[PDB]
């Protein structure tokens, strides 16, 4: 279902492998809508690791299909993500969702 | 023609018959040359009305409001009067007086001259308030 | 339903002054190719995605009013239908970038390079991404206009072109058959950039706010010659004419040094034509024969009345004295008349130089119309070049002088400029300085807060100006006053609420009118406070300054300093925002004020629904352009739920108005222009279980159908505006993905399909959807009637009419920003924040 469109800088080959915490400075968007949240406004890149259900699948299936220093705009499937209720007063039910992203993954 | 004219103003001032001598000359050739003569001359000659362009010499004009004689502008001379406020005396009067002061006022004769001229500017404050 | 923010760069665009097009004549080959060399290191900025992408534009993009635009901001290029736009997986147009593969699918990094092959003949356009194809094109869009070099870019970026001319870096071949500026490029000019809808310049002193300019020649690129009985007495005098030229050109053929031999040759530097008008050879006998009946055949078409006029002028013909060293081996010796007192006028020289513009064009139509001489030429004789004018111009002005000697005697708008109203003033002595450095259509002084644009300034009670270009001033019309100004021209401007007077001053100088009056607009009410104003025309130049700072004040020492009136931003610390006018038409509801538009929420009945009747006073009032008229409303189509657009005028019509499958928000709309009638109406119907507009009318041709959002054209016709398709590809051109998009007015001509002639009522017939019922228009849009399936008007509803033109604001502070192929520079960021709407989708 989570299916990459990547621009590609970056090394291309070291994928953020499990028990790592991956440092993305990322974007939301959504689907013939605007912008819900940016890490780049309040400069704090979103320290987070992966395998661990905090972010969710979407997102984490998107992490897997990356590298290093590349970039990629990251659609994402309502029932993989928040959307059969949604993030009440943020996000309506239904919502699929799009992630610019742009990171280092210290390990 | 800062330092004179004035007198002129002030022989304008009396003598309603010259007022009249103004008509027949101007018939033989009614807002007349006689009052209308200073005009650029209440323009240019007070520039340098103290500190050039400061206007406590305002405030000595409205202390001579009253038609008020020789002796009582000599007086007032000897009474003095200014300010130094932050409000609208910086930018067109300090402000564009002491750059514009090539050489300041610096006496109480400047002053006692300045308070002359309001004193004259009431009198032509007078003769305008007659024709309007 | 409410208001978003957030926070977006600055977007800005620049443009070298080439300008091609098409045109049914005169090209330059139409095919030209494109350099650029990159160097940025900021794809993301501060704030967000840096943004750089290129196309082209038919000098109606006017995206540069830096603010909002139909999207977030007031963004770059590709962002209209009259420009167009790439940054690498795109097909940029009105906010709509659908993408395209290419070999390296990745943007536009630094030390990266690109070219535009533009095609005209089946008019198509791709790029080429560095050295690589690109597997997607533009196709089939319109033409009437010039096609710009222009790429949209933001903060932070450094980029410089190549021209091909003189250091022109090519990497890259051109594409085949592709031109880098050989032919005429400004043949009248030279090379800059030149940003559109520029409407402020960085100034040296103070900042040199400018208006529109003319365009450029879109259409009348082509010149043309005039296109014939010639009397017998000027067949006569055709010899005489022939020999007198001859003798001419054999003066300047023997001042270089060309004398006669019957052999043509270089080094000897003959010439085998000098001889007399009958002795040369019957070709070239036709050929002179032919320019000397030509020059009347181009007089003839000009009101003249000739003929033999005197015969006292003929035999007072006196011959110029030429010593033998102008005495030739020919034995023709050149013998030209005297006239050094034949003068015609001033005036008929321009007829000349009319016959020059003539005879240059039909050079073009020799060579390069029918010919099309595939090598080093001309260019439109309108504006051609200076030197060749007055060549062909003085070249045929001693032609009527010979005549003479021989008695034959012969015979798009205005910018306005505002402070706001937070500035207003009522009370007292002020004064502000406006700086004229051009000297033609402008005007100023002070004015009401509330003018409306779309009118001349003065033309109402809303202004009191002077307008020096004619020493006019201007209070609902012209009047005379003032001397006019020149160039430079301090102006100063002030006013006296205390007395209800103004007082224009030019230079130092207090103007006056013809009765000697002191600037007269007196008894001026007071109203609600003042303003001070500003306009320019077309090509129209002009600072200012509001007293700011006392110095900048060019003079202001003679009027106010010493008698009260006061610089107008004298206690500040910040400038006015300084509203202008714009030139976009914005829809906007309708006023009920209104003259002769007048409308009625027509309630529905029980055997009919409700509807919206137009009133128009049927009278000496205006049945003026053909008024676009819209909805509040707008309609996004999921993610499609139509799989069309479909209308019937009473049953089955021309199918197929464009299938999008998007959201693409539309409203209803239609062309309008009064027939002395009602007028057409506007109702709301279900058919039976899905949704029909009814338009109602009686009188005539009205062009309905739907609009979208991004719909702003002014007039000149109802049809022919739509221009932009999808040319999606692949490696091998295989790419079997096209679609007719970009349905500004997707809708009906409607003139041609019912009623050759009568006057019955006419109903249409669009398609709404088609829902589980088992039917309105209203329910799709309000989405809590959405299973309502009656029809209703809510008071959120209110019927549009795009002006031509509102107010905006201009921003307090711009850009910052050039050697080998003119770069550019941009080091420092901008930006603002925006609200939107997202019913009416613009910022």
């Amino acid at each position: 279902g989570v299916e990459i469109e990547t621009i590609s800088p970056g090394d291309g080959r070291t994928f953020p492998k499990k028990g790592q915490t991956c440092v993305v400075h990322y974007t939301g968007m959504l689907q013939n809508g605007k912008k819900f949240d940016s890490s780049r406004d309040r400069n704090k890149p979103f320290k987070f690791r992966i395998g661990k259900q905090e972010v969710i699948k979407g997102f984490e299936e998107g992490a897997a299909q990356m590298s290093l220093g590349q970039r990629a705009k990251l659609t994402c499937t309502p029932d993989v993500a928040y959307g059969a209720t949604g993030h009440p007063g943020v996000i309506p039910p239904n919502a699929t969702l799009i992630f610019d992203v742009e990171l280092l993954n210290l390990e | 023609e800062i330092f004179i004219y004035w007198s002129k103003s002030h022989n304008f001032k009396r003598e309603e018959q010259n007022f009249v001598v103004q008509n027949e000359i101007n018939n033989m050739s009614v807002a007349t040359l006689k009052k209308m003569l200073p005009i650029g001359l209440n323009m240019c000659a007070p520039t340098d009305q103290d500190l050039i362009m400061l206007a406590k010499t305002r405030y000595a004009l409205k202390d001579t409001d009253e038609e008020v004689r020789e002796f009582l502008q000599n007086n007032l001379h000897l009474q003095g009067k200014v300010e130094g406020s932050p409000s609208l005396r910086w930018q067109m009067a300090l402000y564009r007086g002491l750059p514009g002061r090539e050489e300041d006022a610096d006496d109480p004769e400047k002053i006692v001259r300045r308070v002359q001229e309001v004193s004259a500017v009431l009198y032509h404050l007078e003769q305008t308030e007659h024709p309007y | 339903l409410l208001l978003q923010t957030n926070l977006i760069n600055y977007v800005t665009s620049i443009r070298p002054n080439i300008f091609v097009g098409r045109a049914e004549g005169s090209t330059q080959y139409g095919k030209w190719y494109f350099e650029v060399m990159v160097d940025e290191v900021v794809p993301f900025l501060t704030a967000q995605a840096t943004h750089l992408r290129v196309g082209w534009a038919l000098t109606e993009g006017y995206s540069p009013y830096p603010g909002g635009g139909e999207g977030w901001g007031g963004n770059g290029v590709g962002d209209d239908l009259y420009s167009y736009g790439f940054d690498g997986l795109h097909l940029w147009t009105g906010h709509v970038a659908r993408p395209v593969t290419s070999p390296g699918q990745h943007l536009l990094a630094p030390e990266d390079v690109v070219s535009c092959c533009l095609d005209l003949s089946v008019p198509s356009i791709s790029f080429r991404i560095n050295g690589c194809p690109v597997q997607g094109v533009f196709e089939a869009f319109n033409l009437d206009g010039l096609f710009f070099p222009v790429v949209s870019f933001s903060a932070g970026v450094k980029v410089r072109f190549l021209l091909g001319g003189r250091h022109g870096e090519f990497k890259f071949l051109p594409p085949p058959g592709y031109a880098p500026c050989h032919e005429a490029v400004l043949p009248r000019e030279r090379l800059r950039l030149e940003p559109i809808k520029e409407y402020r310049r960085e100034g040296p002193r103070g900042p040199h706010l400018v208006g529109p300019s003319r365009c450029l020649s879109h259409t009348d690129f082509v010149p043309c010659p005039v296109d014939i009985v010639l009397p017998p007495h000027l067949e006569r005098i055709r010899e005489k004419l022939a020999e007198n030229i001859h003798e001419l050109w054999a003066l300047t053929r023997i001042e270089q040094g060309w004398t006669y031999g019957p052999v043509r040759d270089d080094n000897k530097r003959l010439h085998p034509c000098l001889v007399n008008f009958h002795s040369l050879p019957e070709p070239e006998r036709n050929y002179n024969l032919q320019m000397s009946g030509e020059t009347l055949k181009t007089l003839l078409a000009l009101g003249c009345h000739v003929g033999m006029a005197d015969e006292k002028a003929e035999d007072n013909l006196k011959k110029t004295k030429l010593p033998k060293t102008y005495m030739m081996s020919n034995g023709y010796k050149p013998a030209p008349l005297d006239l050094s007192h034949v003068r015609l006028t001033p005036a008929q020289t321009t007829l000349v130089d009319r016959l020059a513009e003539n005879g240059h064009n039909v050079w073009a139509r020799d060579r390069v119309a029918q010919g099309w001489s595939y090598s080093a030429r001309l260019v439109p004789y309108r504006l051609l070049d200076e030197a060749t004018k007055r060549s062909n111009r003085d070249s045929l002005c001693q032609a009527v002088r010979t005549l003479l000697g021989y008695g034959y005697n012969i015979e798009d708008r205005v910018r306005i400029f505002r402070a706001e109203k937070s500035y207003t003033v009522q009370s007292g002595r002020w004064y502000f300085e406006f700086e004229a450095v051009t000297t033609g259509e402008m005007r100023v002084g002070w004015a009401r807060p509330e003018l409306r644009p779309d009118v001349e300034l003065g033309a109402d009670e809303l202004a009191y100006v002077f307008n020096g270009h004619r020493g006019q001033r201007w209070h609902l019309g012209s009047e005379p006053f003032g001397r006019p100004w020149q160039s430079g021209d301090v102006v100063g401007c002030m006013i006296d609420l205390t007395e209800n007077t103004i007082i224009f001053t030019l230079n130092g100088e207090v103007l006056m009118s013809d009765s000697g009056s002191e600037t007269a607009f007196r008894e001026i009410e007071i109203g609600d406070g003042f303003l001070p104003v500003c306009s320019l025309g077309p090509g129209q130049v002009g600072h200012l300054n509001l007293g700011q700072d006392v110095s900048s004040l060019r003079f202001f020492a003679i009027c106010g300093l010493q008698e009260g009136f006061e610089p107008f931003a004298i206690n500040m610390q910040r400038p006015v925002t300084t509203w202008f006018s714009k030139s976009l038409p914005q829809f906007e509801p309708v006023p009920p004020e209104h003259p002769h538009y007048e409308v009625a929420r027509m309630d529905g009945t029980v055997d009919t629904p409700p509807c919206l009747r137009l009133a128009h006073r049927t009278w000496g009032s205006q049945n003026s352009l053909v008024e676009m008229l819209f909805l509040r409303l707008s309609l996004p189509v999921q993610f499609t739920t139509t799989y069309y657009y479909s209308v019937r005028v009473f049953a089955g019509q021309e199918p197929s108005c464009v299938w999008v499958g998007w959201v693409t928000p539309d409203y209803h709309q239609h062309d309008m222009n009064f027939d002395l009638s009602k007028v057409r109406a506007v109702t709301v119907t279900m058919g039976d279980e899905q949704g029909n507009v009814h338009s109602s009318l009686k009188c005539s041709n009205c062009y309905m159908v739907w609009g979208g959002d991004f719909v702003s054209p002014g007039q000149q016709g109802r049809i022919s505006h739509t221009d932009l398709v999808i040319g999606c590809l692949v490696d091998l051109a295989t790419g079997l993905m096209t679609f007719t998009a970009n349905g500004k007015e997707s809708n009906t001509f409607f003139q041609v399909e019912p009623n050759t002639k009568l006057f019955p009522a006419v109903f249409v017939l669009p398609t709404h959807q088609n829902v589980i019922q088992f039917m309105p228009l209203s329910a799709a849009m309000f989405l809590s009637e959405r299973k309502n399936p009656a029809p209703q008007c809510p008071p959120r509803l209110e019927v549009q009419m795009l002006m031509p033109v509102s107010w905006s604001r201009m921003p307090n502070h711009f850009l910052q920003v050039e050697r080998l192929g003119w770069a550019v520079q941009c080091q420092d960021p901008l930006t603002m924040m925006a609200l939107h709407i997202p019913e009416e989708n613009r910022c």
